[PDB]
């Protein structure tokens, strides 16, 4: 055994790191969503004859990592999970091009006065207030913002860790309301902390699915979108043919035709998209 | 049949004072931590204000007392002896095939000191870097709280969001800036102002800046290291000139001894002094004596004046008016097979629509699209470009 | 400081085929005889007790292991063995290898049975000297403590069908015994229902009990009223069977109940050491890789 | 959901059909275009 | 630096088991003189010195504890503990490489769910390290049903005191002690004894005298006793500390236990189930000297014993009723 | 026993660096833990006591 | 490494002919009350619990035994007694003087027994200093356990009396002994039956119905060597519980209850320290042996 | 006013201490006291 003390001199901060290079990327960015099957074991319909039926349509650990054995081999990484947040058929396209929340309210408690919890909540549910995005509507979609609503029914839970791996979910982190309010403090109790401590149930690296990290023993990762708040819009076309018009005139471009829409990735990474050998940037 | 030749490892020996990444600290080496409960420094910083004859109302004057302590950290390691090992280490006199089995032995135990004591060089520069990398927040958090052009008036509510708003818009633009160079005209004046505002950014008010720990060749003076990976480090070389590549720093610790008097309050009172001695001169030596940095600067360097300077082989850089080392850690992580904690994963959240519908007034603006145009259509699914550009739905 | 090792020197020279299984099993636990360094064949495995030309027991070789001194191999070299030493609260190194295999954890306690399954399982046969070795059966303590109970029950409904075809159903004997669960694996056991009579003598003692247990109980609570008896007594008539409670004991005389509570007690004693009582220790490592368990040895 | 009298507390329905979601939830030119959207998959003639 | 590196060469080599005693016998009698601890009366003199006694010092008996190495979910084993707690490991199933599962006699308090007067101190406390008992509740879906059959005593095994916790945010690694007295690991020179909740302990030898012996060992023994609690099952740890020998302690604490067997088994005039039968188990968790004194703590209050010169040895569960 | 600030009358020495650069917004939200202000009837050595 | 040895300080010369008993018995296991260098003769003996004109009992005796630490004699001086002691774990010579002889060999078995054969033979009075000393005896456990046997047996049947050939008769291949029953306080030998009405009826209520029904299928024609005790008559009991039908599921709950509850019953058939004796001499009378406090 | 056990370099005295000190301290004749046996009495150890 060896004993050091570390002691700061400063008062500022005397360190400073920064993203550099991109080596890869490691997640496959596509189209697996997630199954609530596997989540919720429990819960169930009371015919078995159709409980049984329901499940035909749609579907552990090995030596300390998490391996499923229904994919034998994967091409393009490990597989993302996507959730599914139901949304009114009328709920605005120009709230998808810029980054903000998937519930339709703002979440940002930083601005917010410190050590008031009760400002703070105002903020996240309470409807006489229109958003601090948006001042013409209250709320984008009140199934996911609302006090009681879907989106905080299935996805306000704290992890509950079972024997069996447990699965990553990447809506929960914009809708848990206690992993919200931790920062409600001051700035510098927030950049402090910034860099120490790792997050509240983050997802696996280098296995087949997203499993939520329940043995934290030298994984580095760091996740800015739980301070700032933010999910990043990425490509979406609702036809083929409009993601063809991106990729031949990127100015002269239409975001929006008569029946259809398409959403420009706004990203702090901005990759190559390349399909045939027209290359947009 | 015959053997051609047996071949093993000398294993590359890396101390903490060689590296250049002791140009970020101080070391003082401090014979029993073991009896050490805390740490302390005690600032105390006199804040001067403007007289200004307005409607104001003064301010008296003000005064902040400034409270620091130490960390602890513990290292661990492993040695297995085998058991006739150790049983065999006695009994010698025996034919002389006895003696090259006891002295077999003994090389045994001594590769088996030198791995504790590997394992525990190493160990250093992993606590000493995990310090560096708690206490180091991202650029596009600290950018924007290090000018105080933003924060004159205070942090507001209107303040707090107009920066909120800046860490945004420095994430985006800004993130992953060697990675930019290549694609932007300008290039490589992109990086050299991107990185010297890292460097403009940190809080360079350090107790020990007149100093004069680490040197160049001809008296330069160095200011910082910045750390990179392998493949990071071959890119900021080529831009940028190795210049000197050797710096002047200290070949041994400091030295503290609670030898002395001391001792004395160590071991009748809870408590020790640094320094007692000077400590000592100041109060009743000679009184009433007011602080004045040109020799007070004898008490600030205690033990890192004259401590013997050696040249140490390093790579520096030349930024602004600013020398810089570099450093690149992955010989003392690749060859233990532990991975770099410079290399790194970033997590983000990708929002994404299915479905929707558009309202009564339906338009258009392109000139080249002729078909899904008529209102009965409706889309039930969007499309989504993969980590290799294959489109799904 | 003290010096510990156990050599056994042989008369003749090994084969070159047996040399290989003493190989594959280089780290294990032997009953050894005898507390001295230099020693004979005829101790070191149950060979001392358990033959073929005389009839298999169980409680003689359990009441043995006891009694007996253990040893771990070292290295095997022909024809010397090299045993070491096993001591009180000793710490040293096991590996695993038995025939048929139970999975090893840390943190359980290693209780050594005899072996009552199969000869090839068992011992390793030594042509050279014509004695056999047998290696006991390593099995942690509750596997140990329902190995035993659902092969015991076997025994007993295999001397059933044996008697009368119509009371017991094979496929209902077979499902539900031959099949152990344990720390949720299963393992089906080797039946050897080829012709069990290790455990003869326990189904003979636990069968003699179940007659004389009833029987002995009904005097021994009216012999003991008083105003000083204890008062859980009171509690256990209600666990009694109605039945028990019938019996006229004008039938038996007073010298055939001093015969009966006599053989009553020395069944007891001697069928409750032999389920507790024998040489168990302690595991604190393992890793299913390499198959090595650090154990310290508890004598009792 | 609906207010129940008694403590009151909240109760609930379920809106059988998919026309039973309101209108500004669910438009009346969105739920002709999903009507015409039932037509062209069962090819039927009118 | 490599004065740092003769410094291990000293202690390595001055901290090693005593080797095997063999002398060549063309040496002669030489090995008699090699036999020194077995020697054990030492000449005084008119004013013994530590440069007369010194040899007398030397000697020492060779004592050594065996540690265990756990890597514990942080969930479970609360980051604060008065690192001499003794220990037990829950053991169900190997579902993956290393992740085990540790109970604090506090944890096993939450999760047995007992009445609060049952033990009126550790509730308060047990309850403000834990949740309501289900952060705890979850590992185990079979509590309802390991109550039942009564296979919660199988499944215990008895460990010793803690030596170190290593704490991180997600996992916190336990490093405990058997077979002896951990040595301490931030204090120097420095012995780990185990402490008891004073609520959980029962003793055992107790007398206004109105005489017994003497003797050199005092046991510390565990028992676990099942039971049915508001029509639930539910289970109940207590400790005992008696030198009296094992015949004896058996009827010691069946006397103790008298009402809680009574009211069990009024139950079962109705419904007689053989699973039911197994009432209690007792280990035996290792011996403490005869006349050291248990020292009173008290931490947040808490009062909480501890014993000097506890030395470990774990006993199977034997089943008493 | 964790470290505690103590405001007893120390020969305090003198840095070259400035240290008064956002201190006043620091104190608000907390840069650094343990501090003190003093303000003007109040910033001074206090008397010596033992 | 340890010292362990006890001189007794003593206010009395002894005389002559108490001296020749002592000096007789030279190798004697005995208890004593503290653990010291320096002791009283009143902690000696075991007559602290078993006097004269006490009733004795010899199951409290026995539970007494358990508590002591244990004592081997080295010399008897005029003055002082001087004993050596026995502490876990250690090997110690032994040395067999004890009068109702029995026959050990190298790796027997052992353990320490009130005297329950002859109170006379083996405690001896000193007049001298008026307290009198109890020599305990060590015993093979196979007779270490037949005398607890027929000593739990007769308390059960002097009670029902509320005739000796039965009750006080210990037996044992080639030899047939008398226990020493004159006076004996049964209370403390009854809180032990007390708790063998309480395994003994649970044990009633769990027994397997398949073991039932092998013994009527087994005492009606095929005798066996081990099966006199039913003489060939079946009990009337046992055709009266074998009427249901049998089950392997049942049985295998039964059984392993039936298991666990025989654990139990070494607490009540416990006899003191056990001695494993590794090493016995024939002729020299001594052993070696380590001791094992359970 | 606190008692503590650091290891002063304790002076020696000619009087004696001694006489009524068993039934004083258990009795309450001075207050901040402590008792120390056997292995206890001794000056310990050094922690600053």
């Amino acid at each position: 055994t060896h004993e050091i003390a570390s002691l700061h001199t400063a008062l500022g901060y005397s360190s400073v790191i920064a993203p550099a290079h991109v080596a890869a990327i490691t997640t496959d960015m596509g189209v697996h969503c997630q199954d609530l099957f596997m989540i919720f074991p429990g819960d169930a319909y009371q015919d078995r004859q159709l409980h049984d039926y329901i499940k035909m349509k749609a579907g552990g650990y090995a030596a300390g990592v998490p391996r499923c054995e229904n994919l034998p081999g994967l091409s393009h990484g490990q597989l993302a999970t996507c959730e599914i947040i139901p949304t009114p058929v009328t709920s605005d396209v120009a709230y998808f091009q810029t980054p903000s929340n998937p519930r339709g309210r703002a979440a940002c408690v930083v601005s917010c006065d410190a050590y008031s919890n009760e400002s703070a909540e105002r903020l996240l549910y309470d409807h006489s207030i229109p958003d601090p995005a948006y001042e013409c509507r209250s709320t984008n979609n009140p199934w996911a913002s609302q006090r009681g609503s879907l989106g905080d029914v299935l996805y306000n839970i704290t992890f509950r860790q079972t024997a069996l791996p447990g699965m990553y979910s990447p809506c929960r982190q914009f809708f848990h309301k206690e992993d919200i309010m931790r920062y409600n403090r001051g700035l510098y109790t927030l950049v402090n902390e910034y860099s120490a401590r790792l997050a509240g149930a983050p997802a696996t690296s280098t296995t087949d699915l997203q499993y939520v990290v329940v043995n934290g023993t030298d994984v580095f990762l760091d996740q800015p979108c739980h301070m700032l708040q933010e999910a990043y819009p990425t490509l979406a076309a609702s036809h083929r043919v409009m993601l063809d018009e991106y990729m031949s005139n990127k100015q002269t471009h239409a975001p929006v035709h008569m029946g259809q829409y398409l959403i420009e990735e706004v990203a702090p990474m901005k990759r190559l998209l390349k399909l045939g050998n027209k290359v947009v940037y | 049949e015959a053997l051609l030749g047996v071949y093993t490892n000398v294993v590359e020996f890396v101390k903490f004072l060689e590296t250049a990444l002791a140009a970020a600290c101080v070391n003082t080496e401090f014979k029993d931590l073991r009896r050490m409960i805390d740490g302390k420094i005690q600032f105390k910083i006199s804040m001067p204000t403007i007289a200004h004859g307005d409607g104001r109302r003064p301010n008296k004057q003000r005064q902040y007392i400034v409270m620091k302590a130490c960390n602890k950290h513990h290292i661990g390691a492993e040695i297995e002896l085998a058991a006739a090992d150790i049983e065999l280490l006695f009994a010698e006199k025996e034919t002389p095939l006895d003696f090259t089995e006891y002295a077999g032995a003994i090389k045994t135990i001594t590769s088996a000191l030198q791995f504790g004591m590997d394992a525990l060089e190493r160990g250093l520069v992993d606590t000493v870097l995990a310090v560096k990398l708690r206490h180091a927040p991202p650029v596009f958090i600290l950018k924007t709280l290090g000018d105080p052009v933003y924060s004159e008036r205070g942090l507001k509510k209107a303040v707090k969001s107009d920066m909120v708003s800046m860490f945004k818009a420095h994430l985006i633009e800004h993130s992953f800036f060697l990675d930019k160079a290549e694609l932007m005209t300008r290039g490589k004046q992109y990086v050299l102002t991107m990185l010297s505002d890292m460097l403009a950014a940190v809080c360079e008010d350090t107790v020990f800046k007149g100093v004069s720990t680490y040197t160049t060749a001809s008296g330069q003076q160095v200011a910082g290291v910045l750390e990179t990976t392998d493949s990071v480090m071959r890119r900021l070389m080529n831009l940028l000139g190795q210049v000197e590549s050797a710096m002047s720093g200290p070949a041994a610790y400091a030295s503290y001894v609670v030898r002395g008097a001391n001792l004395v309050t160590a071991v009748s009172y809870g408590r020790a002094m640094r320094n007692f001695e000077q400590f000592m001169a100041r109060i009743v030596d000679h009184p009433n004596a007011l602080p004045s940095v040109e020799g007070d600067k004898a008490a600030l360097a205690d033990g890192h004046d004259e401590i013997q300077r050696t040249r140490i082989a390093a790579s520096l850089v030349k930024i602004g008016d600013k020398f810089v080392a570099i450093e690149s850690l992955q010989r003392m992580y690749n060859e233990t097979q532990f991975p770099c904690p410079l290399n790194r994963r970033i997590q983000y959240t990708y929002f994404f629509p299915v479905g929707l519908h558009l309202p009564v007034p339906r338009y258009s603006t392109s000139v080249s699209v002729r078909g899904v145009e008529s209102p009965a259509i409706q889309s039930t699914e969007t499309w989504v470009v993969n980590k290799n550009n294959v489109p799904l739905c | 400081a003290l010096d510990k090792s156990i050599v056994v020197n042989l008369t003749s020279r090994l084969f070159a085929d047996e040399l290989a299984a003493l190989q594959s099993k280089i780290g294990s636990v032997l009953p050894l005889g005898d507390c001295h360094r230099l020693q004979n064949i005829q101790a070191l495995g149950l060979g001392c007790v358990c033959s073929r030309e005389t009839s298999p027991d169980y409680i003689q070789i359990m009441q043995y292991l006891s009694k007996c001194t253990l040893a771990v191999l070292e290295e095997v070299r022909p024809d010397s063995l090299r045993l070491t030493r096993m001591d009180p609260s000793d710490n040293l190194q096991i590996k695993n290898v038995y025939a048929p295999f139970f999975q090893w954890d840390s943190n359980t306690q290693l209780a050594v049975l005899p072996p009552l399954f199969s000869r090839k399982d068992s011992t390793i046969v030594l042509e050279s000297n014509g004695f056999d070795i047998v290696f006991p059966m390593v099995v942690p303590q509750q596997l140990g403590h329902a190995i035993l109970q659902q092969l015991l029950v076997y025994h007993i409904y295999s001397k059933i069908s044996a008697g009368a075809p119509g009371d017991v159903n094979m496929a209902e004997l077979d499902l539900y015994t031959t099949n152990v669960s344990f720390m949720g694996r299963t393992y089906r056991l080797d039946v050897d229902n080829t012709d069990l009579r290790v455990l003869d003598d326990l189904s003979m003692y636990l069968c003699i009990l179940s007659a004389l247990v009833p029987r002995g109980c009904l005097r021994l609570l009216t012999a003991l009223v008083r105003h000083d008896r204890h008062p859980l007594t009171e509690v256990f008539e209600g666990v009694v069977p109605d039945e028990v409670t019938r019996i006229d004991l004008d039938q038996l005389s007073v010298p055939d109940d001093i015969t009966r509570m006599r053989v009553m007690f020395s069944y007891l004693q001697s069928l409750s050491s032999i389920f507790n009582l024998g040489p168990r220790l302690h595991v604190y490592a393992y890793s299913a890789e390499t198959l090595a368990a650090s154990c310290w040895y508890s004598p009792r | 959901f609906f207010v129940h009298p008694c403590r009151g507390s909240y109760r609930a329905t379920h809106r059988t059909m998919v026309g039973n979601i309101p209108q500004p939830l669910a438009p009346r030119e969105f739920q002709e275009s999903r009507g015409a959207q039932f037509d062209a998959v069962t090819n039927m003639t009118h | 630096q490599a004065e740092n590196a003769a410094r291990l060469g000293r202690q390595v080599l001055g901290l090693l088991p005593p080797p095997t005693h063999r002398v060549s016998l063309t040496r002669g009698p030489e090995f008699a003189r090699g036999v020194r601890d077995l020697l054990s009366k030492y000449a005084a003199s008119t004013r013994p010195t530590v440069g007369s006694l010194h040899e007398a010092l030397r000697q020492a008996p060779f004592r050594q504890p065996t540690y265990g190495d756990f890597l514990v979910y942080s969930q479970t084993f609360s980051p604060q503990e008065p690192l001499g707690t003794f220990l037990f490991s829950f053991k169900q199933e190997d579902n993956g490489s290393s992740m085990d599962m540790l109970l604090t006699p506090t944890s096993l308090f939450m999760l047995s769910g007992m009445e609060a007067a049952k033990a009126p101190q550790t509730h308060k406390v047990a309850g403000v390290w834990y949740g309501s008992g289900s952060g705890l509740a979850d590992f185990i879906p079979n509590l309802s049903e390991l109550m039942d059959t009564g296979e919660f005593h199988t499944l215990l095994t008895p460990v010793g005191p803690m030596v170190q916790s290593v704490h991180s945010t997600f996992v916190t690694k336990v490093t405990s002690a058997m077979k002896g007295v951990g040595l301490a690991r931030d204090e120097p020179r420095a012995h780990v004894g185990l402490t008891l909740p004073c609520d959980m302990l029962v003793d055992l030898d107790e007398s206004c005298p109105m005489r017994e012996p003497a003797g050199l060992n005092v046991t510390i023994y565990a028992s676990l006793v099942y039971l049915r609690v508001n029509q639930r099952p539910s289970m109940a740890l207590t400790f005992f500390q008696s030198g009296k020998g094992f015949a004896e302690v058996v009827a010691m604490i069946k006397d103790h236990f008298t009402d809680v067997i009574r009211t069990k088994y009024i139950q079962l005039r109705h419904e007689l189930y053989i699973n039911r039968l197994v009432f209690g188990a007792v280990c035996t968790l290792g011996t403490v000297p005869f006349d050291s004194h248990p020292v009173h703590q008290s931490l947040n209050s808490l009062p909480v014993l501890v014993f000097a010169n506890f030395e470990a040895a774990c006993g199977p569960w034997t089943v008493f009723l | 026993m964790e470290a505690t600030l103590e405001q007893r009358p120390f020969p305090y020495l003198a840095t070259e660096a400035n240290l008064l650069t956002q201190i006043k917004e620091s104190a608000a939200d907390g840069l650094f833990k343990s501090f003190q202000l003093l303000l003007g009837k109040d910033a001074r050595e206090g008397s010596v006591r033992f």
